[PDB]
């Protein structure tokens, strides 16, 4: 389970396209021209209520 | 009907590196009006050196 929300002021939440994303690094064996470990994420997308 | 299926896949998905050699291929050729279901495992001999 995971969640990701917006506020600032008397916790008054705002609307926004949001674009989260969840990734890892196996060995940080830093880069070798091919991404600093960027291995393999599921990315998502929704509308904030 | 008079040919095959044809595609071409993203290599970046396989991230080639960390010890990686063969990989297998198979299929699933379900011939419609039969409950057919005739795979074959070919090419199993695609290599990366
Ligand atoms: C994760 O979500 C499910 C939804 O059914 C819930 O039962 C479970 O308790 C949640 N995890 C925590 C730590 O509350």
């Amino acid at each position: 389970n995971v969640s990701v929300c917006g506020l600032y002021t008397y916790g008054k939440p705002v609307p926004g396209h949001v674009t989260v994303s969840i990734c890892r690094k196996y060995s940080d064996a830093s880069d070798c021209h091919g991404e600093d470990s960027q291995a393999f994420c599921e990315k998502f997308s929704g509308q904030l209520n | 009907s008079h040919g095959c299926f044809y595609q071409q896949v993203k290599t970046k998905v396989f991230q080639l590196k960390r010890k990686e050699y063969e990989m297998k291929l198979h299929t699933e050729a379900q011939i419609q009006e039969e409950g057919t279901v005739v795979e074959l495992t070919g090419r199993q001999s695609s290599e990366i050196t």
